[PDB]
């Protein structure tokens, strides 16, 4: 357990905690975690029965702004960013976490990419004409986003009227529940729900209901490109896709009562080569500009410590069946083809 | 697909440099092609390819 | 800055490295001013740039620089190898030089790509044959 | 005093065909655009496909100037493959040599 | 070859070169010396000195390689063993004490006892006689044995049985039938021993 | 336009627009009615930030100007 912390609430982790695994309880990879994780983080739960988080300087830096945010200024953008595989997407599960177990409304989007490329089916939406709705995303997202936030979805009541269908509409002081339950429900008006759940957590943030967390990884791929086409094969920008245009407005500090951390994220993004990870070289110049101002935040290689933690926590679960690999000179092969990259040491930890 | 600000440089400069002023399709600019060189009949390989 | 370095050249098929190792370093090795890791995503030459350093016991003991141009993937983690494998004899013992030599760590791999010959159909491939 | 009918047939072929390229080039360039009208552009199609057959330059071959072999001659001494080889094989082509690596 | 016949090939041993010199036999030691002498061929791309290096695993993946794509082949390697190694910790997670004593998580024993029980100890040799060809049982030489389990093994893994089954999941699922002492390729080999043993008889064909 | 232009001018700009809503909405939520553009774009810590923001638009992005960045947003959104 040299490897590990018996403090797993993630409100009382710091500096004396880095390079130690936290155990995430499993009621709370059920209800918190229902997606955003890693796929090959994910394996690993599966296969070592038990979901670990190493606190990292990042999420630390993070939670420490988290817990000083003042409520009445204006949202603050956060934006991890940092080389491929270093451990944007598991810094961002940690604050998730935290902000969960504080009775935070989660707004999680686990991957941005999957709106903008690979639709079966792209209908145009009903309430704006120019506009494409994502039926089975919208969907998808409505779903978890129901599981995350069951507690709350009842006491927050919509403060409009909904048209859905000539027959159907949602009355005003109705709870949330019910425009979630009809996106899932029906899956055509799916799209219009998600608006409507984005429309009334901002508006009703501001006043003090609850602390609302967006939290969007591969937030790049709002600004970008798409590789969706329409009938004539004509490329489709993202801001004609609905989905993608309201969440663009979650994005800007126009709205208090909360935070909105997003990580950056070169895998899966389109039209961008292998080694960018930088902001603006992700962002471009239409995602720099709707995130500035915004406070970067770095995610880096694992530290010797790290590193050596790291390993523990493999050996202390018998993942490294490989002799050699408990040795110090399997150690230093281990760190120099990895160069310390998480995802490059999980990926070749996995068959040793 | 060019602002009007670049549209407008590119039409000085083309003049500034005695290109194509017009909006010419690229049909149409075969013209200039065909007068910007000999035809194949008239270089001297050609005509003065046997002794 | 006064730190001691060797400077060597290694080729391989149409690959030209050249290596900058210092004496002294944390394990870093830059090509083309990029990290090796991110230069070499493939895991195969990752571990060529490792058996230089591996076999003389020096994992995590320099820092190299190397500029390598030509070839494609394998061949430029071939040329790097030979350039590094060349300058760090500058920091080992000759006893030590000699088990790379025999390790076949210093040789110039002379396999190169055969021309094609006229009449068939790559360098050894022949068109096929028709008795009849 | 051509090496036979064939390369004097192409020898006329290419005199007339210089002799005619000025006026083809400038009805051709009437024909190869969508500016000038249709009307005038038909009028130059009749008169381009009047002149001589013979000034044509697709009819042109490029013959070997010492046999007359209309194939496998080498354009940049307008010789042929055999009457080359038998010119550089004796050391008599600046600069040719036997290809070996 | 462009190495001229001097040439020797390398000799890739951190431990060899690391021997004290006393325990060194005379023999050994002119070995060492001569060495000095001689010219050295320039080690191949594919093994290192690294303590993880498999012999045979590397020419297992060279086997299924495709149009020299090394890298497509060592990605299906890395998945069968990783795949192997998760589902060993799965039946050793839902077993009992007792039982989880008995279950091998390390995949790198596992591939290597699999490809051992696949092994022939006696093959067939097609000899003509009199016209008529006889498939004789003989002795195989321990090269031979151990190609033959490999390339069965990939052979089964390739047959059009399996349907839009990748060859990670086709592999590892193979490999533990055979670790196991069952499945096709098993199977295989029985075929070979009970087809040597019908013709016993004709063994006196072989000449050598 | 801003397009065509090859140097990046911070005056007019859509990060001078931000950071002016930013600062007033923080001044609202304070409860002081000094909202004067002049004083609010005038003080030394926007002189950081248009500092910081030039870099990263007309010279190369590097890890370096990153953090510059990051402690110029950092103070004028009181972050610490
Ligand atoms: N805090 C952590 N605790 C445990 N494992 C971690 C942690 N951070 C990273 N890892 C390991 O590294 C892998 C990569 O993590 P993650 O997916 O968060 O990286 P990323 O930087 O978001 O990647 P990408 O650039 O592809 O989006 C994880 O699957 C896990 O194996
Ligand atoms: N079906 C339906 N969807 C609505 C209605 N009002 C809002 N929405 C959805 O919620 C999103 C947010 O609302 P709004 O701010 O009015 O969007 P905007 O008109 O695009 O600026 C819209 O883009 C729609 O997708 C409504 O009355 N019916
Ligand atoms: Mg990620
Ligand atoms: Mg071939
Ligand atoms: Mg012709």
């Amino acid at each position: 357990a040299i490897s590990r912390t018996n403090e797993n609430d993630p409100a009382k982790h710091g500096d004396q905690h880095e390079g130690q695994h936290y155990n995430i309880s499993p009621q709370d990879l059920e209800t918190v975690f229902p997606h955003g994780l890693p796929p090959r983080f994910v394996m690993q739960v599966k296969t070592f029965s038990e979901a670990c988080l190493m606190v990292r300087k990042p999420a630390l830096e993070l939670l420490h702004y988290l817990k000083n945010t003042s409520f009445a200024y204006p949202a603050i953008r956060y934006l991890l960013y940092g080389e491929k595989g270093t451990g944007k997407t598991l810094s961002l599960c940690h604050v998730i976490h935290f902000c969960a177990k504080q009775d935070w409304l989660i707004l999680h989007i686990p991957d941005a990419h999957l709106w903008v490329k690979n639709c079966r089916d792209l209908l145009q939406s009903s309430y704006n004409k120019q506009r494409f709705d994502q039926p089975l995303e919208a969907s998808t997202w409505l779903k978890n986003f129901k599981t995350t936030n069951e507690r709350f979805l009842n006491q927050i009541k919509v403060q409009e009227k909904y048209v859905w269908n000539k027959r159907e509409s949602t009355e005003k002081g109705s709870p949330l529940g019910e425009v979630v339950e009809q996106g899932i429900t029906r899956v055509r008006n799916a799209t219009d729900a998600v608006g409507i759940v984005l429309k009334e957590l901002k508006r009703q943030s501001s006043l003090g209901m609850f602390h609302l967390l967006v939290a969007v990884d591969g937030i790049n791929a709002l600004w970008g490109r798409t590789t969706l086409k329409r009938e004539d094969k004509s490329p489709i920008a993202p801001e004609e896709l609905a989905l993608v245009h309201n969440l663009r407005k979650m994005m800007k500090n126009d709205w208090h009562g909360g935070a909105i951390v997003s990580a950056l994220s070169q895998t899966g993004s389109l039209f961008k080569p292998r080694k960018a990870y930088l902001p603006q070289e992700l962002l471009g110049k239409e995602g720099f500009d709707a995130l500035d101002p915004f406070i970067p935040i770095l995610v880096s290689n694992y530290n010797p410590k790290e590193f050596e933690s790291c390993i523990q926590y493999y050996l202390e679960n018998n993942w490294l069946q490989h002799e050699k690999a408990p040795t110090e000179e399997g150690k230093k092969e281990l760190l120099f083809l990895s160069n310390a990259n998480p995802s490059l040491l999980e990926r070749h930890c996995a068959y040793l | 697909s060019l602002s009007e600000y670049a549209f407008r440089m590119s039409r000085l400069s083309a003049r500034l440099f005695g290109e194509v002023t017009r909006p010419t399709n690229s049909k149409s600019m075969k013209v200039v092609k065909l007068f910007s060189e000999l035809p194949l009949a008239k270089k001297k390989e050609t005509y003065d390819w046997y002794p | 800055q006064g730190m001691a370095f060797s400077k060597s050249e290694g080729k391989r098929k149409t690959a030209k490295a050249e290596a900058i190792v210092y004496k002294h370093g944390s394990g870093r090795i830059k090509v083309n001013g990029i990290d090796y890791q991110l230069y070499f995503p493939i895991t195969q030459d990752r571990e060529q740039l490792m058996f230089p350093f591996h076999f003389v016991d020096r994992l995590g003991k320099h820092d190299v620089t190397c500029t390598v141009s030509g070839g494609g993937r394998s061949a430029q983690a071939g040329a790097i190898r030979l350039a590094m494998a060349k300058a760090l004899c500058s920091f080992v013992t000759e006893d030590e030089v000699e088990w790379m030599r025999q390790a076949g760590l210093l040789t110039t791999d002379p396999r190169v790509r055969e021309r094609k010959k006229p009449g068939q159909e790559g360098a050894r491939r022949k068109f096929t044959w028709k008795k009849r | 005093h051509y090496v036979d009918w064939r390369m004097w047939r192409d020898v006329k072929r290419r005199k007339m065909a210089y002799e005619y390229a000025d006026e083809r080039l400038r009805i051709n360039s009437l024909r190869k655009n969508t500016i000038l009208p249709k009307i005038l552009q038909d009028v130059a199609d009749e008169e381009i496909a009047a002149l001589p057959r013979d000034s044509c330059p697709v009819r042109i071959r490029n013959r070997c100037v010492m046999t007359s072999r209309p194939r496998g001659v080498k354009r940049r001494w307008r010789l042929s493959r055999i009457v080359f080889r038998h010119l550089a094989d004796h050391g008599q082509l600046s600069g040719i040599q036997r290809a070996t690596w | 070859s462009r190495y001229s016949p001097e040439f020797k090939d390398p000799l890739i041993d951190k431990e060899y070169y690391r021997k004290p010199v006393e325990e060194l036999t005379e023999e050994e030691k002119y070995v060492r010396e001569l060495k000095k002498t001689q010219l050295i061929k320039a080690a191949p791309a594919g093994k290192t000195s690294s303590v993880f290096e498999d012999p045979v695993i590397s020419k297992f993946t060279n086997m299924m390689m495709i149009g020299g794509n090394k890298v497509l082949a060592r990605s299906l390697m890395i998945q069968t063993l990783e795949a192997v190694k998760r589902k060993q910790f799965e039946k050793y997670h839902a077993a009992s004490a007792e039982e989880q004593a008995t279950i091998e998580r390390n995949p790198y024993t596992i591939f290597h006892q699999a490809l051992k029980n696949c092994e022939p100890m006696i093959g067939l040799v097609p000899i003509l006689k009199g016209g008529r060809f006889y498939q004789v049982p003989v002795p195989l030489p321990d090269r031979r044995r151990r190609f033959l389990a490999m390339k069965w093994m990939i052979t089964e893994c390739r047959d059009k049985k399996h349907q839009r089954t990748l060859m990670p999941e086709k592999l590892s699922h193979k490999l533990l039938e055979a670790f196991h002492n069952q499945g096709p390729v098993i199977k295989r080999k029985h075929d070979l021993h009970k087809m040597a043993e019908a013709n016993r008889a004709l063994a006196h064909y072989r000449w050598w | 336009t801003e397009a065509d232009m090859e140097e990046y001018i911070w005056e007019n700009s859509s990060s001078e627009r931000n950071i002016l809503e930013t600062l007033l909405q923080m001044k609202a939520a304070e409860k002081n009615m000094e909202i004067n553009k002049e004083e609010l774009l005038g003080t030394k810590e926007i002189e950081e930030y248009k500092k910081s923001v030039v870099s990263l638009k007309n010279e190369e992005e590097n890890e370096n100007s990153i953090s510059q960045y990051k402690e110029s947003v950092k103070r004028l959104l009181n972050v610490t």
